[PDB]
Parts: C-alpha cells; structure tokens; sequence
C-alpha cells in the first residue's frame, strides 16, 4: 500500500527525455535571491489613507496634518496586522505573507515627516497592547508605552513592534482586530512655521520585518481571481 | 542632531547639548528606622509623564504648576498617592518650546520650593481649587487681583503671588529660554523638606513656574503662538512600608 | 525554511487539460511548452527577473466510452505516444504523419493502466537564464513584437493514440503537471498586483492601491 | 509490553465509509479530519488529555455497476482522486470546480487494480500538543461554543472520479483506515463509563457506576 | 505543635506534618522568543487567597472551584488578568477541615486539568453562568439535572459532571480527608497546559473538586455542620511584556 499511485507532493528521481545535451553553464548575475524573508525586508510605502477615492490616486499613501484644529485631536490609526489588513495586506510585507497560513515575528515601522525645513512640531506615537483597545484620548496613549516624536530635531521616528502573529485563518478582513495592538499619533504641539512657509505637510510611513519572523505552511493567494 | 532618552515606557528627543542643572549640586539619590519605620522603594513609577501644552502668546503674563499636585491623576504616580501615605520623590523638568528663527521671546523656568502663595484678602487664605490646578496649568495676571471678600490667591506677574521682586526669582535653580539662542531646558530638583516623608496631598514639595519676561513678537503671516511643552519624570520616589514587623 | 525558493516554486501545478479521440475531426493534442497560462503559478514565477531551472512533465491520461450506438464492441488495451519536439524541430501537421517516426523527438509510448507517463527536460536556453520580463523587440526591424525574446522557447508537446483500441468512439483527456526543480532566481520585483488579461503580454487595466476603510482614525 | 502506547494506539482503524457515483446528484465524497466519530478509538484516546502523533491514512476504494438499462457498455479503467485540503485551504463547492487544481492540496490519482493508496500527514497543530478535553471557549466573545479549540484542526478530505468510464451508472465506495505513529501521551485520565452521544461534545446521560449483584456477601 | 507559613502580606497555620502532594513529580518553576515575544514575571501576585468558607452538612454533595476563574476578581491576580492577556502560573491548594473528635467523615481533594462539563440537553452546551461561579463555590446534585430546553450543566455527584466513575478520580493529584486522622490537604499543581502562555479569561488551566464519600455523621448536640475552609496561593506566574522591542 502507498505504490504505484501519483502523489502531487512527491520528490523522486525522473528519466530525462533529452540525455546527452550539455546545459548552458552558469554566469554571475547579481542580486541572487537565497530566501523571500529578504524580500519582506525591504521598506515599503504603506497607504495609511486609503479611504474611499483616495486608493484610485496618489494621495492614498501621504497623511495630511494640518496646523489649525489639532490641539489634541488624533492624526491618523490603524490595527497591527499585516496580513489580512487594507493598510498592509498588499505592502510586500503583506504579499509575502498572504502565502503562509502561520507566521509570527516583529515588524519595524518608519515615519518619514516631509515638510519645509522651517517646520516645527510634536507628535505623540502609542502602542495599544494586543487585548487593550485603541485609546480614546492623548492622555490616555501618553500612559502607554508611547513616543513622543520632534520634527524639528529628528525627520524620522523608527518604531519595532513585537507580538504580531497570524490571528485567522484563511482570509478575513475586519477593523479593530481583538488579538492585534493599534497604531495612533496625536498633536502634541501644533505644526509652527515661519511666513511664507506652508503650514499644511504630509507624513509617510514605511513597513519592514526583521531578523526574528518565522514563516509556515504555503498556501494559494487569496488576490487571484 | 538630536536624541533619545528612553525611560521606561516612555521616549523623549532632546538636542545632543541639553546643559542639564542640576538643583543645589545634588543628584537626587535614595534615603541612606529599621524595624519601627519600615520603608519600600518604587521603581516603575519613573517614566516621563508629558503634560498638556499650553499656547503662549503675545499677551501671556505666566503659568504655575505644583510638581506633587500635577501628577496627582496620571499613571501610578496618581495611584501610589492614594494607596501610600508617606512618600519623598525628586523631579527633572523638560520644559521644552518650539518656535521659528522669526518669533523673538525670553522664558524663566524656575523651581521655586515652598511657593506659599498670598491671598487678595489679607484677612483670609486662597481656596484650594483657586491654588491648586489639576492636569491643567495655572495663570499669572498683568493687573492686581481686586481685593473684596473673596479667597482668591494673588496672582500679578510681577509680585509672582509670593510677594517679592520677580527680577530676583534667579536665586532658585533656574534657566533661560532666549527664542534665538537656547530652545528648551532641564532641571533636576532633589528632595528638599524638613522631614525624611511627608504626605503627599497635604504638602507641595516644588513649584514650576515658567514666566516671559520679554513678549512674543512675530510678523503677520507666523504662527500666532508658540506651544510651550513640560515633561515630568519623578526620580528616586519611596513610600512607607505596608507589611507588618 | 519554508520561504526558500526551492521550496516556493516546486510545486505540481497543472497547467493544460485537453481531451482526443480514437475517430472525428479531433484526433490529437498539442501545446507549446509556455508557464504563462496558469496565473497561479505565472504569479509565483514573476516575483523575479531572471529564472533558470528545470521541468519534470507528469501526464495523467484517462479514457472514457464516448455515448454511440455501435453494435457487437469488445475493447483492447488502450496505447498512447507523447511526443516532445525540441526546440527547432519538426512539428506533425496531421495524426497519421510522417514526423511522429522521428529519431530527435523523444516520444514516450505508455499503456493504459500503470503509473503515469514522466519525463524529464533539462535548461533548453542557448543564454543563461530564462527572461520573465523583456525591455525589447524580438526583431531589430519594426516587424519583431515588444517584450518577446525568441530565448525563452522551451519547445512543444503533441499527443496522440497510438492505436484504435476498439470499433466504438474513445475520448481520452491528459492533464499535464509543471514541477520546477533546481531553482535560481536573480533580482527579486515588486508582485501582480492587477489582474492578469492575456498570456503574451503584461497589458493590465488600471485598478487601485488597496482596498478602502471608513475613515483614517479607524 | 504490549501495553507500550505504541503498542496501544497504533491499530488500524476505520473511520469512514461512504460512496460516490460518476453520473447523479452524489458525485464527490467529502470529511473533516476529526478522529472522534468512531467510539472504540475515541475511547482509547480519552485515556489521556495531552496527545501528539502523526496520522497514516489508508483508502480502499471499490466500483460496483450499479443496476441501469443502458445498452452497449464496454467500460475502460476507472481513475480516482483523492484530495486532502490542508488546514486554511480552498474547498470545493462541486465536483468539476476549479479548487480540485489547487497545487497546495496534496491530491494523489490512483488507477483501479492496485495496492490502495495511502499517504502519511505529519503533526499540524501550531500548538505543541492536540488537546482531546478543552475546558474553555473557542472564542473570547460570548458567541463562541465551549469546548472547541481551533488548535486540533486536521484539514479535511475530499474524493471524486477524475474520468466516467463507461456509459453505465457505476457507484464507489471509499474506506478510510486511521493509523496514529509516533504517539506520545500526557495527563492520564479515567475511562468513560457512560455511552456516548456526538461527536462534538462529551454531553452524556447519567448511569449507574457498575452492574449490580444480589446482596453485599454474595 | 502548629507552624506558620508566611508569602508576602499573608499568613497562614499548618501542622508540621503536612504531606504535601506535589502534583506530577514536578514543581512549579518557571519558563526556561527573545525580542519576538518578551515576557515579564509578577511576584507580589504570590500570596496566600482566602476563600469564602463553605458548611458541610449530612445532605451535601459536593463542590467545585475553577482556579482561574475563582481568583478573577480577587487583588493583583484578578487585576492582572484584566490587564496582561498571555499568563502562565502554578497553585498550592490548601484545603483544611476542623472538626471535633466526636465526628466522622472522609472528603476526596482531587485538582482535575481540562474538566469539560457535560449540559443536562445533550444538544447545546452549559452556560457560562451556570458553569463559572466567581466568589462563590458550585455545588454538585445527587439525583440527575431534568433535560430540557436548557444550558444546565450536568451536576450529578457520581458522573462527577465529566461522565466518568466517581470512584477512579483517584489518577489525578489527590488526597483523602479522614476526620480521624488528616485534617487538611496540600497540593502542588504545575502548569499543565499545551501552550507555553494562555489567555487566563477564556480558558481554565486546573480544576478542584471536593467530594465527600462517607456522609457527615454527628450525635445530637455537637455542631451540625463541618467549616471546609480552601487557600490559593498563584506561583511562578508570569504575563506578557507590554513594552516595544
């Protein structure tokens, strides 16, 4: 039992059809892949605003902040899965990883402030732990596990969040997943510029992986149709 | 280029030369009787605990906030305060403001210890909620208080509601904040009272005061403010033992 | 350990399924040797550049009595011939032709109920790696195509019955497996994205970034 | 010796009878692995809370012609497939669907008159142990049942006839054999004593504790 | 001679003989991924729960308490559960029993892993309200529960409401309560479970079933219940770290 039967996942010796022939030998191409976990390493734009006809654009990938009305007010959010989730699930983080059906490591986030040099501001970057809900106000994401972020000084702000697993299977799509932290800036300070300097600027965000990220079980892609 | 100064939970940015000032030359180190006095240190309870800005403008006389009484709502400092009764804690204020080459301006930040306040009233003391302002900063006064049967603290900028010369104020740990030159500062205050502990409700160990000596001037078309920051990280705090000899 | 390529691009996947008969107009099979038509396979394949492996064929064949009314039926064993023409060789233009008797095409002859028919055909380019996506015209002159290189030929694949096993009609359909092995894959590109349209080409219609969500606080 | 685990819960079990036609409504056979519907091995495996192991799976597969008035019949080899969709994998929704291509579900094609096709799947919790008795609920909402984790999901099987032989109607019944290899046990627990009554639940009727006798000095 | 236990705050009086049982030969320790998954240990948690006393009369069955479940609600265990999600502990149940020399008994102390009830309607499942009782321990039934159309979890004492003989719960971690000769009980429970850390709110790691054999017996005149008394004390638990890598 278990011979003389074609199993779709079987490696065995096959008889070639064209022996004899000499093979072209290798060159030295560059840029040789070894593994796809150097793939999901790679920074790539995230499209925090997508929100209606923002996708069919460019606008879907910078976060407008304004200066006026944002004592306090929330700037942008968004759960912390890649996979499986509008915000990452078609980065390359998320396309690699729309392959396996289990995966768990920790995932490096950059936020890139791209406005005039004569900008000065303060942001408030928290991390909701897994059960915890997202907060509702700026003090209760200060008592967290929060960054506060000067783009005076600094034009960048890295994060590395832990804990991030596979939390279904197959496929779902849902916001405010209940096993996944979320990501939320608030206005600290209000953007301050100079005259003839424009007060409205963008932010850019930018998903990677790291060293720690485990990958199991291949299955199809759920974006062909 | 800047930095990053990770306690605990919390991450703050600060210029690579912060001319940090230390309070009276003391660091604000842990407490050096047995068994009748018991005593237990907290450790998570230092972290940075950023408070609400505050929009300082061309007419802006000056705030106030009590360092015990500030903290006495947020996080576990709030909590241990109510739990513990007796506790001796240091700070380091990080009064940090964020202004363009274009606004011109001079700040005072001062630590004054034992800020007893006056009254308009000479015949009666200020009320407590006119004295003490939680999770929100208290303001100065260009005129004088009018002076009736009412208990409010006197609060004219340059009397400071203490009854001295405020040119005179430097005397405390202090630092100056030129818009053109200096952008934030730090102060580090250690325990200063007559007593090992103290209650923490009844008594106000420091004072944060933050004055602009010289008005904020712009031209029209700048940002008509300039958003003032305080950080606060209690240093060093223990509390009374709760266990049982 | 799972995400290297030798075990992400070594899957059996089934990329052509046609059916023959022993009468009627319909009397082989052919397919030239392309791994664009699958699009879940031409996905994983267009994740790099350049790709240089090898293929092992699995053919499953399976005959079924087509409905008839011939009287007095008694059926033999049912052979079939699989031909594999190389690149640059010749191609049958009927069944009963002289190209099946070929020396250089190795056809492999299987009959009906054993284990399936398998062969194995090693890197058939005359460059070094296999061009998943190509910058030029096949030609120097306007008459050559835009992104077809004539390097990527891996030959084609015809099929017949060898013999008429009884007097009544026979329809036999083969399923042909792609299994790469020995994978290479050099300067990693970004995925899909789009929907794929037709199998010559990467003409796409536009579609957006992601899918939406209520609000940017949500 | 005999009493070894190995030795107590390695024997070949059936776990599955039903049958498929290659004509009619019943076309394709389909189960979830779930190794709780036979008793006399849900038994054994109820000695224990904590069971890890990996599964042999054996199929018997046989073609009876099933009674018909269609005249002229000459059948060819009948050829099966067997698909084992494994956990978070695409399922077919009918017999000629697209899914049973799929080239992640392992699927093994068998032609009538062999040795039984038999395949070997190996642990497949993301856990560290399969759990028999859950004492908590599958979700954390209230809407999720007690006493189902989703950690013990073993994938499921489906079956069908890759080709119509003939032009008669032919019925064919699978038989699937389970054989645990490999098994470690942990936490023993006592023998159930009531009957059972699902399978997805250990809900019982009370009974007496043993059988009764005529007095106390019997 | 008695002896005294003391963990943190709590203190507690044993004999100095106490045949503890520790649960499989293994105890309790602690965990032996990196930055992927921190985890963070809670000492303080360790002490010694009291609860609520329960009478045992002639007609009484049985009890049963979820050690989880029982503590949710009860200090920094019942506050941790609420904060931290993924926590791993151990218990040391301390059941002890005070009656006179003039009564007589036996009482089965068995710690029961994955106790999955049976429900009354073979159809649905039990409750979680009939099923989890927090505070407060559940009693078991001597005649059978009515089916019906109801979430009733099966409560019979002899099926023991796992469906199994009564007589053989002897395989798990046990002791016997004879009143003439034990008077109390101690076991030592690992952390038994397939997973290194679990979610504390939607699953219970251990189960502790007290089920008298011999009925209460007394002559007229001495006191006419029994106060069966049970102490938990949470050991090596630790919870997930809530900081950033």
């Amino acid at each position: 039992p278990g011979s003389c039967q074609f199993l779709t996942s079987d490696d065995f010796q096959s008889p070639s059809a064209m022996p004899q022939y000499d093979v072209t030998p290798e060159m030295r191409i560059p840029g040789e892949v070894k593994n796809l976990m150097e793939i999901a390493e790679v920074d790539s734009v995230v499209p925090v605003q997508n929100v209606g006809e923002k996708v069919n654009s460019m606008e879907a990938y910078q976060i407008p902040v304004r200066s006026n009305e944002g004592s306090g007010t929330q700037v942008f959010g968004f759960p912390l899965q890649p996979g499986y989730s509008s915000v990452f699930s078609r980065t390359l983080l998320g396309e690699i990883l729309n392959y396996y059906t289990h995966w768990s490591g920790s995932i490096k986030l950059t936020f890139m402030f791209c406005g005039s040099a004569m900008a000065t501001g303060k942001f408030l970057l928290a991390y909701s732990p897994p059960g915890a809900g997202a907060p509702t106000k700026r003090v209760d994401a200060m008592l967290g596990t929060h960054v506060v972020w000067d783009v005076g000084l600094q034009s960048s702000c890295v994060l590395c969040i832990p804990w991030i697993s596979q939390t279904h299977y197959r496929y779902v799509t849902s916001d405010e997943y209940t096993a996944g932290g979320f990501i939320t800036c608030w206005y600290q300070t209000n953007i301050v510029v100079p005259a003839d300097a424009q007060s409205s600027c963008y932010i850019m965000c930018f998903v990677s992986a790291c060293n720690d990220f485990s990958v199991r079980l291949l299955k199809d892609t759920p974006f062909i149709s | 280029r800047a930095r990053s100064i990770t306690l605990g939970n919390s991450t703050i940015t600060t210029q690579e030369c912060a001319n940090v000032v230390v309070g009276y030359g003391v660091w604000p180190d842990y407490l050096k009787t047995a068994e009748d006095q018991p005593t237990q240190p907290d450790v998570a309870t230092c972290r940075f605990y950023t408070l609400d800005s505050v929009q300082w403008q061309k007419t802006s006389p000056g705030w106030w906030w009590k360092l015990p009484d500030a903290l006495s709502n947020l996080g576990l400092f709030g909590q241990n305060m109510q739990y513990h009764y007796l506790g001796r804690t240091g700070y380091t204020v990080h009064v940090q403001c964020n202004a363009s080459k274009f606004h011109q301006g001079c700040l005072l930040v001062v630590c004054v210890p034992e800020a007893e306040m006056g009254c308009a009233t000479l015949d009666n003391t200020p009320s407590s909620a006119e004295l003490l302002g939680g999770d929100s900063a208290k303001e100065f006064a260009d005129k004088p208080v009018a002076s009736g049967s009412n208990k409010l603290v006197q609060r004219v900028v340059y009397n400071a509601g203490m009854g001295v010369g405020v040119g005179n104020l430097t005397i405390f740990p202090h630092q100056w904040i030129n818009l053109r030159t200096n952008n934030s500062a730090t102060i580090v205050m250690p325990y200063t009272n007559s007593v090992p502990m103290d209650n923490m409700f009844r008594h106000n160990n420091v004072t944060l005061m933050v004055i602009p000596f010289v008005p904020l001037d712009y031209c029209p078309g700048s940002t008509t403010y300039v958003p003032i920051t305080v950080t606060i990280a209690p240093m060093c705090a223990e509390y009374n033992g709760l266990r049982l000899a | 350990s799972e995400s290297t390529i030798e075990n992400f691009l070594c899957r059996s996947a089934c990329v052509y399924f046609t059916e023959y008969e022993n009468s009627g107009a319909k009397r082989y099979a052919e397919w030239v040797l392309t791994p664009r038509q699958a699009a879940q396979l031409r996905r994983k394949l267009e994740f790099f550049t350049y790709v240089r492996f090898d293929l092992e064929l699995t053919f499953v064949i399976t005959s079924t009595q087509q409905p008839s009314t011939t009287q007095n039926q008694d059926a033999q064993i049912l052979t079939h011939q699989i031909m594999y023409v190389p690149p640059g060789g010749p191609v049958p233009d009927k069944v009963d032709s002289y190209v099946w008797q070929t020396s250089t095409n190795p056809s492999v002859f299987w009959t009906e109920g054993n284990a399936p028919p398998r062969m194995s055909i090693p890197f058939l380019s005359i460059g070094n790696a296999y061009s998943n996506f190509y910058d030029g015209w096949s030609e120097f002159s306007r008459n050559g195509v835009y992104g077809i290189n004539t390097l990527n030929n891996m030959g084609t694949l015809y099929a017949r019955h060898v013999n008429a096993g009884s007097t009544g009609p026979i329809k036999s359909t083969i399923r042909i497996y792609f299994k790469p092995k020995h994978v290479k894959a050099w300067i990693p590109r970004p995925p899909r994205l789009c929907q794929y349209e037709k199998a010559k080409n990467v003409n796409f219609q536009p579609s957006g970034v992601t899918t939406t969500r209520q609000s940017i606080t949500t």
